């Protein structure tokens, strides 16, 4: 999921924008798949209950 | 040759040109023109 | 040929444009670190 | 003019008009690659005229 960035790939952001532009798509991105991860957990967190 | 023309066509009727099958060394770029807005929007012209 | 020198010369003459008039730049970098201060602006020394 | 900084530097020189864009944290072009460049994480101003 792009999250409203420029792409998912990581590698291929770094590689096309420099590190005190893409900093900002990198910060989306982590909050994007942190907020994946924390739903992921809190549903593991139900079902294991 | 693209930042050598002397008649660049109007806005109206935009000249386009189509670049394939070269290698693109944007130094030439940098030093064939005093550039006055360099705004990239895609990717950042530091890793270009 | 193929011996180029690493710096050329920035050359200048009072008739250029704006993309090549001699602009003087000066930087001016600050350390926000937890760390004994060395200057402030203006102050005031109400006690303690 | 109300906060504390530990130690101030000054860095001045002479640079053209498209270099006045050019000088910032992680940029383009030979002199911003070889001869003077910021840090990404810069914490400052820059003065140009
Ligand atoms: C846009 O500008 C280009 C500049 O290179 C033009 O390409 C040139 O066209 C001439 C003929 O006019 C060729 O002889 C030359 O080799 C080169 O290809 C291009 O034609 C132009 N396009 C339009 C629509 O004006
Ligand atoms: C190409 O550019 C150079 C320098 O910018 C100039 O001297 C030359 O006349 C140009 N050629 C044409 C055909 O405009």
């Amino acid at each position: 999921s792009k999250f409203g960035a420029i792409s998912s790939v990581l590698n291929d952001i770094l590689s096309r924008l420099d590190p005190p532009e893409a900093e900002v798509q990198i910060d989306r991105l982590i909050t994007g798949r942190l907020q994946s991860l924390q739903t992921y957990v809190t549903q593991q967190l139900i079902r294991a209950a | 040759e693209v930042f050598n023309a002397t008649r660049f066509a109007s806005v109206y009727a935009w000249n386009r040109t189509r670049i394939s099958n070269c290698v693109a060394d944007y130094s030439v770029l940098y030093n064939f023109a005093p550039f006055f807005a360099f705004k990239c929007y895609g990717v950042s012209p530091t890793k270009l | 040929p193929n011996c180029y020198f690493p710096l050329q010369s920035y050359g200048f003459r009072p008739t250029y444009g704006v993309g090549h008039q001699p602009y003087r730049v000066v930087v001016l970098s600050f350390e926000l670190l937890h760390a004994p201060a060395t200057v402030c602006g203006p102050k005031k020394s109400t006690n303690l | 003019n109300d906060l504390c900084f530990t130690n101030v530097y000054a860095d001045s020189f002479v640079i053209k008009g498209n270099e006045v864009s050019q000088i910032a944290p992680g940029q383009t072009g030979n002199i911003a690659d070889y001869n003077y460049k910021l840090p990404d994480d810069f914490t400052g101003c820059v003065i140009a005229w």
